[PDB]
């Protein structure tokens, strides 16, 4: 599914849709929990390490400066959102 | 022959030998669930009720076929999304499995403000205004449509509805539910006229359709939202501790609703027991048949009571020598979850053919929800009949008579928009009654996928004995209205309703005097109506009950009592709820009071030029009904 | 008992021994003339009719008091002035003695353009547009209100009305006359609700009130104007040769109207002969009593017929053993020169108490105007009764029967706004009849000071024999509606009315198919109504005529026939003429045709979304009346 | 009445009303048939001379450059109006 998501993310940015708009399209098209829009690749690595460290139950795939996160329980989904807000 | 005591026993004897829980069990089998309006399983249960009416050997069975436009979920998922820090942080709250029918298809994004239940009082008692922001509201108190309308009235851009655990003690926090946000009844795309092929479906849109997207969310989704919101919900609201008031400064909510319309074929199934004296007059007994989920409590109990009431009354006529003077109609409506659509299209279609023939409607919908209280909402014409019924019908649990409060009529609430008996009374001028055995809290599983028979029998172990008393109440209603040459409708009950209106209006006599007006003619109308009802009781007293000519001369005056309260000065198409007592619109008597209350404040919320017209038409609507009840036109007074 | 032939003769004998000309003479005496609405002489004639009803020994006599707003002359004179060469040449045309009630008080100045009678067709077939100019129109063909409304619709700033000598052969060329320009009926400041004190008279203005000044001028004043106007009036119009079309280049007309409102007390006088079987149902016989001038032909003849009709029928009940099943109501309205105000306020006030009780209204107004023709305008339910009456009522002069045209019903015109029987039929759903002995030309002295008895008997020498036949027609109407167990109302007469509508609509089958619509459901409704009338006729055939219950069970279905044609989808306050056949508004069947007529022309006058709603609501109004007439609700089989 | 008209027209002109407006006021306040507004005082008598010669049944009074004409019959009133247009 990671292959399908990263390929759908390729088209939205090439078509000219904004990163913030593409984030909303991704959440309504796939079973993803939280998406973060980042500036440089440094924060993308910072955010990806931070969320995997504190919540290892989550699968995080990333493309360009947009990071996608898939988790399943309400409680874990809560922690991912709180972890992403803290490290942003 | 058979008197009332003989018929009361023959009804009570057949009630003990009736198994209601097995019928509700049959209506909740896998072949009839789920039955959303227009679905295949809806047509299956309709065909079953149609065959059951023939086996009961009623006088005639027929069906109506309507093509109404409903709203259903789309292939595109509805979503609730939180965005933080300029759209660079997004958080999926819920992809709800439920939806609100007749919501606007749009995507709104902005601040989220809590407004308690969404009533007009709740929006007034708020720190934050809801201008340009999304509103989240608890289910209850008022209908979904009223919540959306009050939010639209203050320029809100969206409404979210959830079920907190305090008012709805549900273990599953991820439970979705269903509703509709149409501020009216019937097919909202044929407002005021029937949804038949003859009309050829012209472009017409009801003014009750909202213009903002509204979505339902589970309690878990609402608690997801509260984690991004500030402010403590007041202790007055008596809600969960996780409750919050307003989102943070940099956090917004993106509501995405994409529901679509769907033209569907609905079926109304009918059965009639023709009368023996005046068969052109008849009582109507109805019960909603469709439901979003299984609808055991919402639709299953109602239809089960309707099926067995038709079986018992048909058995009494053929096997026990029952001879009702007027006829009895049993009706199983569809599309009830969208807003009494099946029943409204029948009224809007055959209004001419039942103008002064159908004189009472009994609604069995949601008659069994609990066991603590027995509540009733009905027209005052049926208050006396309801009081007489409660004095010889015993509570299933308590065993005592239902009549325990002598001031019960002063505590009755009027019929609401979501009740299938409301359009019968407010639009067609037919006296209606809705009753139920319930508790002080709402049945939590209504409109959900957990409205199953399993959850209904676990909450009500004596379901058969409770459903039997609900049939005994509705059964005694039908017998009292059809067997005697006199109608058990009490026209004198409106003297208290009129006197309460004149007294309530007289408290603002100070505002009236300074506008150069006087309530003296409204008192004159109340007294003229009181003497007309006293004269009719005298005429009924001195009447030879066997003289059929004098009796139906007096009965025709009684069946006109409810009709003469429909406002004669408003368009029934654009304002169908014409009843000045129980309808909606500026023509109603409560609307007159709300306007005059706005005068003491110096602001221009008062209209005056409207009030003077409201007072004029309301005064003559009462005076006109009084003069028609007094008798002939030449027997009227002049000053 | 007494059968029809016994009652026809018992009525005809008392008609010959009745002096009608002496009553018309009495109503034109100095004590009752002139009787403008609310005047002292108007109240005097009211007490005479009230006392005469007591002397006739009716079952009950009573009266209603209404407070309506009329319009009267001001202390400031109304003037018509011609201005030439930049206000430096002034020419007084007339300070008229007449006026138009409910005209706007204003002073307009500009071009004057002739528009013949002012009908919608006349304004369409005009070279010069009337936008921003004053319009002058001949009286007749249509009411004053229709003339003003059609001129306002094209942005006219004022209306002048005159009487040419061709249409009105009057010797006095300086004669002034009176009218009103309210496009409706009743007190125009209490639209839709009665003018009682209970309403406390809230601020409400009828949408039929014009917003341009309207004035009446004599023929001499019109010829003064034509001397300043160019262009020859077309020979199609058949008017005077002095007629002209449009003012000169530098000449304008200054119309100055300053009329004022006046709250007045009007009196409706009533008398009733109670029935013997079903007295709660009744027929109503009415006649206007007020008039601007003497109103001998307008009001005197009508009230005189009403007085003697009540005397004859009361004599028949007490002295000849007449026993009508239903009751009879005699009514003398006031404020009749205005928008039928006295009759409309009664309907708007007691609508609940006569909902399904009053089943016929007979209008005696202007029943004698000439002697050549016998004209009738009525609801189709009374066509059979009118035809049966014309077959045994002899013409006053010829002595031949009135029934001479076998295709007479196809030539009947519908009731107009100025007729007092129009609101009974178009608003309350009560079948109405208006009839008169008249000539092919309008009675010239109507609404003038020359509507005296002297001019009426001089033009109609056999006034007594003519007023007797007019009373015999109205008398036979009342007897046929009250003596038999059958109402003599013919519901089958609407089958031709519906068939005529479908035939007219079939002419636009090309337009209907082209918008994706179909006339098949309107075809079904026309047939379902035909079957409903056949089922009711069958039920009447198999009915035990002595069984009082089955007869009133069937009669109650007949008394609903006219009511079920009032549009249930319209506001009775803002559009009170709800009858889809005979009312006014977009809900009427002619309005459906008039709109669809605008589609075959490429122009964008057509309103599709309105027509689709018109066709929808009109289709179900017909189907609903058919389903209600078939019988019970469960006994309505259709090909739905 | 000639004195009353000449004095009432004097007041209208003294109050500041124009001659053209004062002409219309006289016709609706007095029993006047035709009023003509002229340039000089020579024309005022010339118009009055012309109208008195051809319609001697008319009483013609004049004040300043406004000439007032009173006639009673429809035909004579017509002839006066036509005479004033001819000589204006
Ligand atoms: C129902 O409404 C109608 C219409 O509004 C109303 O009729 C009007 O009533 C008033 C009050 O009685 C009438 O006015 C009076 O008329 C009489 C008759 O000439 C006069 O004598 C009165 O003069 C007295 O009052 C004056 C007040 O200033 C004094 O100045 C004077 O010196 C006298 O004391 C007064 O003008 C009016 O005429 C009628 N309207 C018509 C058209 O006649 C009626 O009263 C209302 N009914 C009820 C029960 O309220
Ligand atoms: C009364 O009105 C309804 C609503 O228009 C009519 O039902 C509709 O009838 C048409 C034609 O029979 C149906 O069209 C078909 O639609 C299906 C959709 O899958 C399509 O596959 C077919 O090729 C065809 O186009 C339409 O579906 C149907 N609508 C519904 C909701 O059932 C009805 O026929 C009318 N009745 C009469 C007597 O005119
Ligand atoms: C107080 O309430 C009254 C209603 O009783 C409001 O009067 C309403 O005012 C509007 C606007 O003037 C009217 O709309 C008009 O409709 C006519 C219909 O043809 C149209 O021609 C006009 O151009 C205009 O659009 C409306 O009819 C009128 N209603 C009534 C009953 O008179 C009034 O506006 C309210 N006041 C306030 C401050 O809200
Ligand atoms: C064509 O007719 C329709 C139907 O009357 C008009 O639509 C109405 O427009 C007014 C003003 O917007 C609304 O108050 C009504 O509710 C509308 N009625 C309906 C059924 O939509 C429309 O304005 C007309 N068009 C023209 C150009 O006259
Ligand atoms: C009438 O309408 C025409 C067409 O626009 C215009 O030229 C003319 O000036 C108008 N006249 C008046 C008096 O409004
Ligand atoms: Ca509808
Ligand atoms: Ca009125």
């Amino acid at each position: 599914d990671e292959e399908e998501i990263q390929k759908a993310i390729e088209e939205l940015l090439r078509k000219g849709v904004s990163e913030e708009e593409a984030a909303i399209i991704i959440v309504q098209r796939f079973n993803v929990a939280v998406v973060v829009v980042v500036q440089d690749e440094r924060q993308a690595k910072h955010i990806s390490e931070y969320i995997r460290r504190y919540i290892p139950e989550a699968d995080v795939i990333l493309f360009a400066n947009i990071v996608v996160i898939k988790v399943e329980t309400h409680e874990l989904r809560k922690r991912v959102w709180e972890a992403a807000q803290k490290a942003y | 022959r058979l008197y009332w005591d003989d018929l009361k026993r023959k009804l009570s004897e057949k009630l003990d030998s009736t198994d209601f829980t097995s019928t509700i069990k049959l209506l909740n089998e896998n072949s009839y669930v789920p039955r959303e309006a227009g679905s295949q399983k809806d047509e299956n249960l309709a065909l079953y009720v149609e065959n059951q009416f023939r086996e009961f050997k009623l006088s005639k069975v027929w069906r109506d076929q309507h093509f109404v436009k409903i709203q259903v979920k789309d292939s595109a998922q509805n979503s609730v999304i939180i965005v933080d820090k300029n759209g660079r942080l997004v958080y999926l709250v819920e992809n709800p499995g439920g939806y609100v029918a007749y919501s606007k298809a749009a995507t709104v994004t902005g601040k989220l403000v809590h407004a308690n239940f969404g009533t007009k009082k709740d929006f007034e008692d708020l720190y934050t205004p809801v201008n340009g922001s999304i509103v989240i509201v608890r289910a209850g108190k008022i209908t979904f449509a009223e919540k959306v309308a009050n939010a639209e009235s203050l320029n809100a851009i969206g409404v979210l509805i959830y079920m907190d655990q305090t008012k709805f003690p549900i273990v599953n926090a991820e439970l979705s539910f269903f509703g509709h946000a149409h501020l009216g009844t019937g097919d909202p795309y044929t407002p005021g006229f029937p949804s038949f092929n003859h009309t050829q479906f012209p472009p017409s849109r009801s003014s009750g359709l909202p213009n903002i997207p509204v979505q339902t969310i589970s309690r878990a989704a609402a608690e997801k939202l509260f984690g991004n919101m500030e402010g403590d919900c007041p202790s007055d609201w008596k809600t969960d501790s996780t409750c919050r008031m307003v989102t943070s400064e940099s956090k917004n909510v993106k509501l995405t609703v994409s529901n679509v319309l769907k033209e569907i074929k609905i079926l109304n199934i009918f059965g009639v027991i023709k009368g023996f004296v005046e068969p052109d007059h008849y009582v109507v007994v109805g019960a909603q048949r469709d439901a979003w989920g299984p609808g055991a409590a919402k639709s299953g109990v109602g239809t089960a009571l309707l099926l067995k009431l038709a079986q018992m009354f048909s058995d009494m006529v053929l096997k026990d020598g029952f001879q009702p003077s007027r006829s009895i109609i049993f009706a199983s409506w569809s599309a009830g979850d969208f807003g009494s659509v099946g029943a409204t299209e029948w009224l809007e279609g055959y209004l001419s053919s039942l103008h002064l023939k159908a004189f009472t409607y009994i609604n069995l919908d949601k008659a069994v929800l609990g066991t603590s209280n027995f509540k009733v909402s009905a027209s005052p014409l049926l208050y006396t009949l309801i009081e007489k019924t409660m004095q010889n019908v015993k509570h299933p649990v308590t065993g005592q008579f239902l009549y325990q409060d002598s001031n019960w009529a002063s505590k009755v609430e009027k019929l609401t928009l979501d009740n299938a008996a409301f359009p019968f009374l407010a639009y067609s001028g037919i006296p209606a009654v809705s009753f139920c055995f319930c508790e002080d809290t709402d049945y939590p599983y209504l409109g959900t996928t957990m409205d199953t028979y399993k959850e209904l029998i676990e909450r009500i172990p004596e379901l058969n004995k409770v459903a039997r008393a609900a049939a005994e109440v509705a059964g005694q209603f039908v017998i009292k209205l059809t067997h005697d040459v006199e109608l058990n409708l009490d026209y004198e009950r409106y003297n208290s309703q009129l006197l309460s209106f004149v007294r309530d209006l007289n408290q603002y006599r100070a505002d009236i005097k300074e506008m150069g007006l006087s309530l003296q003619w409204l008192y004159s109308a109340r007294g003229d109506f009181f003497r007309a009802t006293s004269r009719l009781t005298t005429d009924f007293g001195n009447a030879e009950k066997t003289d059929r000519f004098v009796m139906k001369k007096l009965n025709d005056r009684v069946m006109r009592v409810e009709y003469h309260f429909l406002s004669p000065y408003v368009s029934p198409k654009e304002s169908p709820f014409r009843h000045v007592f129980w309808g909606s619109g500026s023509h109603t008597l409560p609307a007159l009071l709300e306007n005059l209350k706005l005068r003491k404040q110096n602001n221009g919320a008062f209209n005056e030029t409207l009030f003077r017209n409201q007072l004029a038409l309301a005064t003559w609507t009462i005076q006109g009904a009084a003069n028609a009840l007094s008798g002939d036109v030449w027997d009227i007074d002049n000053e």
